[PDB]
């Protein structure tokens, strides 16, 4: 078939017209991001030549190839422990949340640590470790940072986050009354925070369920993670092909250099090796190529994750589809094999009613313009509103400012303002 | 480290000097214990050989071939070898061999080699292409010569039983055109039941401990182990994935032995700066301390640096949590990295702290711009 | 009269162990669901060619098929390797033979060798002068054709005969029934399981899903 | 150990040309690593042969050489094309982005040049001196739920006051610093104070 | 020369296809860039260096 690209939609516009939302939604959105990657030491030597001395001998003839090798991987595998130490040790203390969990309903009992659990993740931490899955000089070198410290670091990221708002990131955690600061995280996407105060145990709720979302799709959907099982996936792939290529002959009378040793006398047999020796050694050139690419490519992502973390995490994001999709309230870290997820908290908007609008208002031969908001109609009555809310308020000289006359202005409209 | 470096200043930090390997304890010959010379008299002096029309090819096996008894006599006026070196043959062995036996004109030799065309090469003694094994040829008008018309012409290994059939005048006053006797010395060189071997002596067998090895002609090392691999009854070695072998069945006693490779790692040497002090500390990577004050980290075995049960921020990064550091009378020290100091931050639903007062930092950060703009002639570096 | 092969026909490719792999090989099998011809052992025993080689197999509870001959004319103007095999000893000749009018047991010689309830299953073929033969033995439940499923042939023995065959024909016995398939030159990927057995198999060539 | 990055990079590309130089001094295989020695010695036929492996592995050397400073000159890029936000974000404006330009809130930063960089001395505001208060998300008045304009509502045990967010100054508690939206009974934690009228 | 940017990606692409095809005129070594000449003049063991 000719691909969808989308359900097509006229826009109701007019030069009068517009909608505003009467009610939103509180998404919880995840993001999945890659920040680290295996890190893999190869001996060089030992898998050119398999701790044969007559192989090695002829493998000293190409110089320094073998030692940048090393120093290729050495400098990936050291940049993968920079990657996760700059996207989790944001976080200058290990903040911890308090006993009482007083969070004006909010529950993050999901997503904050749980003691019972042998590294002390959150519950949907553990769904993530649970969704996400040597002989030839090959070597895995563990991280620094262990799961149970990627695991702390993320515990006071999310305790910093709910108990101190933004300002664990700027200086000391002040600590903040959770409802109040999601008051300010309104304000911060241009909602008044009574609409948060006045909603308090809906949104609440909206939060809880939406995290309850995150929990179903986590434990239905194992295809959920699928950037950071292709990162492993990719990792495993370069060391099967890597391993794999030890049995090509290259043109030599056999893959095996035992064969060639046992069977030629040295003239005959350091002809073959040195056919051995070039393909294996450009098999490791090929490998350790497409993992600096590959290290490029992680780093790229980590460095967008520390982005992520700094801006979504440690503040609030103004930057449009940043911090996930909808006006950004909040985000929550969480640790993942390889990476990092973002429970992104967003504000949508949900209702929409139309309405008759006027740019500015005619009063006693002054233009009236609102100090913040739109001026609206119901048909009968006009009021002023905030952009993101429908809450309509009585058209005032509080609510408005005057500039210059009636003549000027393209569309006013001729209404009462009141007088307080 | 030094070395490593190519410096004789070092800088703190931990740095991978080279691989540590467990050296072969022993070096141990497992060859089937068969008892036979082989019939090698029969195959290069009986009285006459076949005509090349219809080649003799006698079956080797069940036996011990000495080759120096070929290889080291002044009789044969070639002895070429393909796949293999005529002075490694004792030191080898093999499922069968194949002797095809045969007379021709001395300047025919040359015909007689993988890949060849002509008269006898593309009609009536094809070798294959990737032949593995000897073409052994001799002078014998002094055998064959009487002329002994007898010796007539006419895919790899096919025996060629107007039509071609074509002969040669061997009389005793003919060089080139004198009879020379062919043995061929074809070798089925599988990974397969070994039946004829080279002189060598088996050693007792050895479990549990790195040791060099040979089994009838693979040579290896690493750890021997007893294993549930049930080998099916034509099976005589098992392969990893790169095709190195991976589990042999020993050829006297039926056993499959599973062939782990000896114990290796990077030796990461952890260092201060040599500015400050010579005292160093060694981790074997990944390696278990009795492969080997000392420590055991996930990282591998430490040795060099006491382990503390206080924790500190990362000075030199080991691995799985743990750093190392030179402190106090000084010395290297392991500990479990610090992530920071632990904060119970004071919240209750109506506390807030407000700061009364601030502080202008100025903070630097440094951010590469660019690099040396570095041009190499490609003609005068590669050919100066 | 025809069947349908199924996944039948394959055999260990080499001499090596394997397991939990899946192993890419190119070599002379028969291929997934071919068209194999059928033969019953009463009232069958026409000369065929061999061209590359050959499968053949049994259904049987009553030993009735003996042997085998191949060649090119088969009529003494040549050596023609003849198998002769009643499942406890083995006789194997190369020699310039003339057969019998009816070739049933009644119950320049170079080359010589010495040693329905059932289903036997053997594979055939030359290279390099050298001739190859896999068999294997399995119970069955369907009484009337070649059954479908997966089980490997085993190899037997290999002969450094260095004679061309182009036709061949099979021995009856007197006081079951007999399919044969031609091989092919086909890549295969095969599964070796945890005990080294290769349990199933892909045909790259059969159909693009294989591929 | 400030500079490091800057010292890095003008030490990766010392390194990358020092291994480029030594790679010269390599066989490859040949007779000889000097080309000279091979023409001095061998006759074309010989000698040709043993110049291909010098060609063979001098032109790896370079492609590898090459290749690695493809990949270096594109960390650099990305490093460039922060810089040159930093330069348009930080120097030339203010950034809301946090922890973009230094640790605290952005006031400004002033470029320097460096050695292959740039420095910026990014200055920002760190709030230092913490109080703690009795806070509450709205006030009662005359049933009227009132919450600050700007700022937030704390007390100091005794009487409540409206600060901005950042800075302590206790304001008094008006009609002006507030705006009303409905009855007390829907707001959790309401506190009941006097909101003076100006 | 208002969208050098897109242009130059185009030109790039091109211009390393083009070095790709221009490669096969190639000898490396070989007694012809052509591969059929070497089929066709050289018999196995001969050509297949
Ligand atoms: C926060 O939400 C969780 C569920 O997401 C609640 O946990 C359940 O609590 C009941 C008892 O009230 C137990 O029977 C369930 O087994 C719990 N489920 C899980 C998955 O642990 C929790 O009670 C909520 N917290 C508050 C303060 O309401
Ligand atoms: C705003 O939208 C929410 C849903 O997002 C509405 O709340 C739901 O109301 C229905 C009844 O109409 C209940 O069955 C649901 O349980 C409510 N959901 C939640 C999460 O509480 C809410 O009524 C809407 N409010 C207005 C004024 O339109
Ligand atoms: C537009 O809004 C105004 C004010 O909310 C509505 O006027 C009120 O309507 C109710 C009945 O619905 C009356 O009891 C009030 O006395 C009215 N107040 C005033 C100041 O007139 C008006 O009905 C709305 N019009 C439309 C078309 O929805
Ligand atoms: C808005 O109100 C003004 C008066 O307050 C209207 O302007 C008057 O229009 C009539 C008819 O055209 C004229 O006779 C008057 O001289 C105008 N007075 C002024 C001061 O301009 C105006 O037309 C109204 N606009 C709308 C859209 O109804
Ligand atoms: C194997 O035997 C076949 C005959 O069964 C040979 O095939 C014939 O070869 C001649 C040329 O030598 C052709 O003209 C005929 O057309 C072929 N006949 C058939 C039926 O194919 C074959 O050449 C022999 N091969 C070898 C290596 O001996
Ligand atoms: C809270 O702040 C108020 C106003 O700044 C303090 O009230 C004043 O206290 C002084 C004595 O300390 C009196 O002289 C003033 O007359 C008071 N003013 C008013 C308007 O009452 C109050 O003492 C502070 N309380 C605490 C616990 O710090
Ligand atoms: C805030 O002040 C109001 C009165 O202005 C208090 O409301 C009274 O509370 C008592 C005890 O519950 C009731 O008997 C009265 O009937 C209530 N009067 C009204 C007008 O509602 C309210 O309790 C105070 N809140 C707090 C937290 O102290
Ligand atoms: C707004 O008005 C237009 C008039 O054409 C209508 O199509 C649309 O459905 C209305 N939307 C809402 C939310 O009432
Ligand atoms: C708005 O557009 C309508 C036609 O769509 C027109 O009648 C009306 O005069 C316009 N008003 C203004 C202020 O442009
Ligand atoms: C080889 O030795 C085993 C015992 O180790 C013995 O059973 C077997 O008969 C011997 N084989 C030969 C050919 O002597
Ligand atoms: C063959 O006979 C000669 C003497 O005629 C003898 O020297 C040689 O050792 C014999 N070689 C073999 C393999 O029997
Ligand atoms: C180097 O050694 C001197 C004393 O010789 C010491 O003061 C200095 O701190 C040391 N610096 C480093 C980086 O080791
Ligand atoms: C180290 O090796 C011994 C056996 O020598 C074993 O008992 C022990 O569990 C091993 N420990 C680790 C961490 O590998
Ligand atoms: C570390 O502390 C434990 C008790 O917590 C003690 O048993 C152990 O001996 C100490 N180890 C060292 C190296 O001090
Ligand atoms: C097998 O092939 C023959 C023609 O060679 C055809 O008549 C027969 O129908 C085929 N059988 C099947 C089952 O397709
Ligand atoms: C198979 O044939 C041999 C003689 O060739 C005979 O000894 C043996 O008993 C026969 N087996 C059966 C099952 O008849
Ligand atoms: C063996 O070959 C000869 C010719 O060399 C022929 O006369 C004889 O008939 C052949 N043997 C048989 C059994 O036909
Ligand atoms: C392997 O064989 C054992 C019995 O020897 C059996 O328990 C196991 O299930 C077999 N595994 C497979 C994959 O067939
Ligand atoms: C705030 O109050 C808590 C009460 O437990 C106290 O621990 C904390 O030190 C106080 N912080 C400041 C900045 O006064
Ligand atoms: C805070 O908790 C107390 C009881 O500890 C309760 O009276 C009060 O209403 C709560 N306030 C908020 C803002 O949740």
């Amino acid at each position: 078939y000719t691909m969808s690209l989308g359900a097509e939609n006229s826009v109701a516009y007019s030069n009068n017209s517009i909608a505003i939302p009467t009610n939103f939604t509180i998404s919880v959105t995840t993001e999945i991001l890659p920040v680290s990657m295996t890190k893999t030491s190869v001996d060089c030597t030992m898998y050119i030549c398999g701790d044969s001395t007559e192989c090695s001998n002829l493998l000293l003839q190409y110089g320094s190839f073998c030692t940048q090798l090393n120093r290729a991987l050495t400098g990936i595998a050291v940049e993968q422990d920079k990657n996760t130490q700059e996207v989790f040790a944001q976080v200058k203390q290990i903040y911890k949340t308090p006993p009482i969990k007083d969070f004006g309903g909010f529950n993050f009992s999901q997503i904050l640590p749980d003691p019972s659990k042998p590294s002390k993740r959150s519950f949907i931490e553990d769904l993530l470790f649970n969704k996400v899955t040597k002989f030839n000089g090959l070597t895995v070198l563990p991280p620094l940072l262990t799961d149970e410290m990627i695991a702390q670091y993320t515990s006071a990221l999310l305790a910093g986050t709910i108990t101190s708002g933004w300002t664990f990131g700027a200086g000391a955690a002040l600590q903040i009354p959770f409802a109040m600061q999601m008051a300010y995280r309104f304000n911060g996407i241009g909602v008044t925070q009574n609409v948060l105060y006045e909603n308090q145990k809906l949104i609440a709720n909206q939060f809880n369920s939406a995290i309850g979302k995150i929990q179903d799709s986590l434990s239905s959907t194992a295809s959920a993670l699928g950037k950071l099982q292709d990162v492993v996936n990719q990792n495993a792939q370069a060391l099967n092909t890597l391993v794999k290529q030890l049995s090509s002959n290259f043109g030599a009378i056999s893959s095996v250099l035992n064969d060639i040793l046992s069977r030629l006398d040295k003239v005959e047999a350091e002809v073959q090796i040195d056919r051995l020796i070039t393909g294996r050694l450009q098999s490791l050139q090929t490998y350790v190529t497409q993992q600096l690419i590959r290290a490029a490519e992680i780093r790229a992502s980590a460095n967008l994750a520390a982005t992520k973390m700094s801006e979504c995490v440690l503040g609030q994001s103004k930057r449009v589809d940043f911090c996930g999709k909808g006006y950004h309230l909040m985000s929550f870290p969480q640790s993942a094999p390889h990476g990092v997820v973002f429970l992104h908290v967003t504000y949508v908007p949900a209702q929409e009613k139309n309405f008759t609008t006027a740019p500015a208002i005619c009063h006693d031969g002054k233009a009236h313009f609102p100090r913040e908001g739109v001026f609206v109609s119901n048909g009968t009555h006009w009021f002023v509103t905030q952009r993101n809310f429908y809450e309509p308020q009585i058209i005032t000289t509080d609510n408005t400012f005057v500039s210059g006359n009636c003549d000027v202005v393209i569309g006013i409209v001729n209404n009462t303002v009141y007088d307080p | 480290t030094k070395c490593t470096l190519k410096s004789f200043t070092v800088e703190k930090g931990i740095y991978q000097t080279s691989n540590f390997r467990v050296q072969p304890t022993e070096s141990i010959v497992r060859f089937p214990n068969i008892t036979n010379l082989c019939p090698f008299g029969e195959v290069f002096n009986a009285t006459r050989f076949a005509s090349v029309y219809a080649w003799n090819r006698k079956r080797i096996s069940n036996c011990v071939a000495d080759y120096s008894v070929l290889y080291n006599s002044a009789s044969f006026s070639t002895f070429k070898c393909y796949g293999v070196s005529p002075t490694k043959l004792n030191d080898l062995c093999f499922t069968n061999v194949y002797a095809d036996s045969f007379v021709i004109r001395g300047d025919e030799v040359r015909q007689i080699a993988p890949g060849q065309t002509g008269k006898i090469a593309d009609y009536n003694y094809k070798l294959p292409d990737d032949f593995t094994g000897c073409v052994i040829a001799w002078n014998s008008n002094n055998l064959d010569s009487k002329g002994n018309y007898n010796y007539l012409y006419r895919k790899p290994f096919e025996r060629d039983i107007y039509f071609p059939l074509q002969s040669y005048g061997f009389q005793p006053t003919n060089v080139g055109y004198q009879p020379y006797r062919v043995v061929v010395l074809s070798f089925e060189l599988l990974h397969a039941p070994a039946t004829v071997c080279g002189p060598k002596k088996s050693t007792n067998l050895v479990k549990n401990k790195c040791v060099n090895f040979n089994f009838n002609g693979l040579t290896g090392t690493g750890v021997l182990t007893e294993s549930n691999k049930k080998f099916l009854p034509f099976q005589q070695f098992g392969r990893d994935i790169a095709d190195t072998t991976d589990a042999v069945r020993d050829p006297q006693t039926l056993e499959i032995l599973d062939i782990t490779p000896c114990s290796f790692g990077g030796v990461s040497v952890i260092t201060p700066g040599t500015n400050t002090s010579n005292q160093v500390a060694v981790l074997y990577q990944g390696v278990n301390c009795t492969e080997v004050n000392v420590f055991q980290t996930r990282a591998g075995c430490l040795i060099g640096a006491e382990h503390v049960n206080n924790s500190y921020e990362c000075d030199i990064p080991i691995g799985a949590g743990i750093c190392a550091s030179y402190q106090t009378s000084q010395s290297i020290i392991a500990y479990t990295m610090s992530l920071g100091a632990e904060n119970s931050v004071a919240y209750s639903n109506n506390s807030i702290a407000i700061p009364t007062n601030f502080t202008i930092s100025v903070t630097t950060e440094i951010l590469p711009v660019s690099m040396t703009k570095t041009s190499v002639d490609c003609t005068m570096y590669i050919c100066g | 009269a025809y069947t349908n092969s199924f996944t039948r026909g394959v055999y260990y490719p080499d001499k090596v162990f394997r397991s939990s792999v899946l192993h890419s090989t190119q070599d002379l099998f028969l291929p997934f669901f071919s068209n194999v011809t059928w033969f019953h052992a009463i009232h069958d025993n026409p000369v065929l060619p061999f061209n590359d080689g050959v499968y053949f197999a049994s259904t049987e509870k009553s030993n009735i098929i003996r042997g085998w001959i191949f060649g090119t004319t088969l009529d003494s103007k040549t050596q023609s390797l003849l198998i002769v095999n009643n499942a406890t000893n083995v006789v194997i000749k190369v020699c310039e033979f003339q057969f019998c009018n009816d070739p049933f047991l009644g119950v320049n010689c170079t080359f010589e060798y010495v040693s329905f309830k059932n289903l036997r299953e053997f594979v055939f073929k030359n290279i390099d002068g050298y001739f190859k033969i896999y068999s294997k033995h399995t119970p069955i439940n369907l009484v009337r054709d070649l059954p479908q499923g997966f089980s490997a042939l085993e190899p037997l023995v290999d002969l450094p005969i260095g004679i061309n065959i182009t036709r061949f024909q099979t021995l009856l016995a007197l006081h079951a029934a007999y399919y044969v398939g031609y091989l092919q030159p086909r890549t295969f990927l095969l599964k070796y399981n945890e005990n080294g057995t290769i349990t199933d198999a892909v045909d790259c060539a059969l159909d693009p899903l294989s591929e």
